[PDB]
């Protein structure tokens, strides 16, 4: 049993620059028995370094291991989009064999004019239930988007809910949906249907409209 | 002496002594114990205490009371099949003794380790082969095998050089809880002589066959093969010592 | 170097029993252990056992100890977990990973992961909702289509466009609570095929659950 702690966190760098993610130990663990891992968005965590200085066969020498005793630091020298992703530092030293806190890496390249796009309702789920419009918001940067429904020229309350998806593997674009579901009888008079997008990107709020 | 001193080692590692020409006093090293089973096969446990033999084989190690079922040819654990075991062919005695307080010098290993399992995962698709270890045979697991298991249940393998023989010599490791006192087990294997024996009891003999506490009386003598019948006594000496 | 295939979402109820198997493709089993790895949903990894069919061996962390039994069958080469008597606390992924030995216990190979679910609420099926593409959009590049996938309990549901082969701007959104138990995801496409469209009879859904498969083809309205 050792509780370790690790890096800051969440972390904004340009590419091209080196990460630093550190990995102290409450409890002395062995000069060389701890492992860096690294897990994608979404899948299974893959080993980076093994005994906090040698590499996975088939890891590109970007990502170095270091540290000994206490203090155990991965230092990525380049980074490329491809490096969005959780790390955790895991000491295999004592037992249980304790896995890290984590750290998020977040790639600081683009600020990104979004895509604003409505999908209103049809006539499959307006023949039962409770509809929902939604709200696109397709390939945007960062997460830094606020989205506002506006209903007939009305704003509207906090029955929204809005999910984002991670940035890409390679895009490094943060896309949203913002959805409000409504009563499924509630569409009479209110002609037109919009999202008010708040973003770095684009000078306005870009609001939209749905009339049909 | 080499008996009494630093951390003697784990089963599986028994460190051998082997008596060749020598006097033996069994019981002036039994007396430094506290013998707790004194149990032996092929010849009785009072037997191995005076009888002259052609080699006397020593092998001790650390082995908790809590298992002593498992150390006998009775036993298919892994204590007699992985770790140790004694050649049926020739007598055996197994002594499991215990430190005392008062003894200094006999140092305490952290745990008492012995390897549970041990095979060879072929170098073709999947097949394994147990290797059971022949008369005394050192385990040949125990290259992977540290001196002390670390943790309750251990997993340690090696891959042989491709020819020979591509096969994991896969082997496992477990442990058990220290006792309060350093509770030690021993093996003799004794086997006898052509016509020749050169380990026997130091018998000495008493002032009844003494020079001394003669002086007048006609007395046999035997000295260091002289024999004869006379009287000794006492003179100032003359000749070369 | 050898692909480690799992089992798919359990979903029991507060007080059960879940087998998750995770299959060694290949046939082999060499001197490489199992160790499985837990990760609460939001959450950071532990460890929870490991086994050698090898040698039938097996160690279990102290907390689960009593209520985990970790197996193996050498000769079919299929290793599983039987996580008897579980709490509501033990909805999480579980992945199955490659030991190395003693001194070399890094997990290298990692399981897909399985998903258990455990409260005893419902399983509902994947209602698929309209696609409607908005018409006047971009001038090409991107005109916007998606097939969404509301009123569903249990996750997952996978859903690939072209069953698997329009892979290149297939954005799926985290499933977020709605007021019931039940929570829904939506997926979106983007193709420069304006009018008509080469192939749009797709939007295959998989509820590894209710086992329910959907398939809808998109019109621009």
């Amino acid at each position: 049993e050792i509780v370790l702690t690790q890096s800051p966190g969440t972390l904004s760098l340009s590419p091209g620059e080196r990460a630093t993610l550190s990995c102290r130990a409450s409890q002395s663990v062995s000069s060389s028995y701890l492992a860096w891992y690294q897990q994608r968005p979404g899948q299974a965590p893959r080993l980076l370094i093994y005994g906090a200085s040698s590499r996975a066969t088939g890891i590109p020498d970007r990502f170095s291991g270091s540290g000994s005793g206490t203090d155990f630091t991965l230092t990525i020298g380049r980074l490329e989009p491809e490096d969005s992703a959780v790390y955790y530092c895991q000491q295999y030293g004592s037992s249980p064999w304790t896995f890290g806190q984590g750290t998020k890496v977040e790639i600081k390249r683009t600020v990104a004019a979004p895509s604003v796009f409505i999908f209103p309702p049809s006539d499959e789920q307006l023949k039962s239930g409770t509809a929902s419009v939604v709200c696109l918001l397709n390939n945007f940067y960062p997460r830094e988007a606020k989205v506002q429904w506006k209903v007939d020229n009305a704003l509207q309350s906090g029955n929204s809910q809005e999910s984002v998806t991670e940035q890409d593997s390679k895009d490094s674009t943060y896309s949203l949906s913002s959805t409000l579901t409504l009563s499924k009888a509630d569409y009479e008079k209110h002609k037109v249907y919009a999202c008010e997008v708040t973003h770095q990107g684009l000078s306005s709020p870009v609001t939209k409209s749905f009339n049909r | 002496s080499p008996l009494l001193s630093g951390t003697p080692p784990q089963v599986y590692n028994f460190k051998r002594l082997v008596f060749t020409n020598c006097n033996y006093n069994l019981t002036k090293l039994l007396s430094l114990f506290s013998v707790n089973d004194f149990t032996c096969s092929q010849i009785s446990p009072a037997a191995i205490a005076s009888n002259c033999y052609s080699s006397l084989i020593l092998d001790y190690f650390s082995y908790p009371l809590s298992m002593k079922s498992d150390l006998s040819v009775s036993s298919a654990g892994p204590i007699s099949q992985f770790n140790y075991k004694q050649s049926f062919s020739n007598p055996t005695c197994l002594i499991l003794a215990t430190v005392p307080h008062n003894l200094t010098t006999i140092t305490k290993p952290l745990k008492y380790s012995y390897i549970n399992k041990c095979s060879r995962l072929l170098s073709d698709d999947r097949t394994e082969v147990p290797q059971l270890v022949n008369a005394n045979q050192y385990s040949p697991c125990v290259s992977i095998v540290p001196s002390t298991v670390w943790e309750d249940g251990d997993y340690y393998r090696k891959q042989l050089s491709p020819l020979e023989g591509g096969g994991w010599l896969v082997a496992s490791g477990s442990t058990v809880a220290m006792t309060e006192q350093l509770q030690m087990g021993f093996g003799i294997t004794v086997q006898y002589g052509t016509d020749t024996n050169s380990v026997c009891p130091k018998l000495e003999f008493a002032n009844d066959t003494k020079i001394a506490s003669q002086l007048g009386n006609c007395v046999e003598y035997s000295l260091y093969g002289v024999s004869g019948r006379g009287v000794f006594q006492n003179c100032t000496a003359v000749g070369v010592r | 170097q050898v692909q480690l295939v799992q089992s798919g979402a359990e979903v029991k109820k507060p007080g059960s029993s879940v087998k998750v198997s995770c299959k060694a493709s290949g046939g082999t089993f060499s001197s490489y252990g199992i160790t499985w790895v837990r990760q609460a949903p939001g959450q950071g990894l532990e460890w929870m056992g490991r086994i050698i069919p090898i040698l039938g061996i097996s160690r279990s962390v102290q907390k689960f100890q009593g209520r985990i039994t970790i197996t193996a069958d050498k000769s079919t080469s299929t290793a599983y977990m039987d996580l008897s008597g579980l709490t509501s606390d033990d909805t999480a992924v579980y992945y199955c990973a490659r030991e190395g030995g003693s001194g070399y216990d890094f997990f290298d190979y990692w399981g897909q992961g399985t998903l258990v679910t455990v409260s005893s609420a419902s399983t509902k099926g994947p209602s698929v909702f309209p696609l409607a593409p908005s018409s006047k959009s971009t001038s090409g590049g991107t005109a916007a289509l998606g097939c969404l996938v509301k009123d569903y309990f249990p996750e997952p549901v996978t859903v690939s466009w072209n069953s698997g082969a329009l892979t290149s701007g297939v954005h799926t959104f985290p499933a977020v609570l709605q007021s019931s138990g039940l929570y829904s995801l939506s997926s979106v496409v983007t193709v420069p095929s304006s009018s008509l469209g080469t192939q749009t009879y797709i939007c295959n859904v998989n509820h590894k659950p209710s086992n329910t498969k959907v398939d809808k083809r998109v019109e621009p309205k």
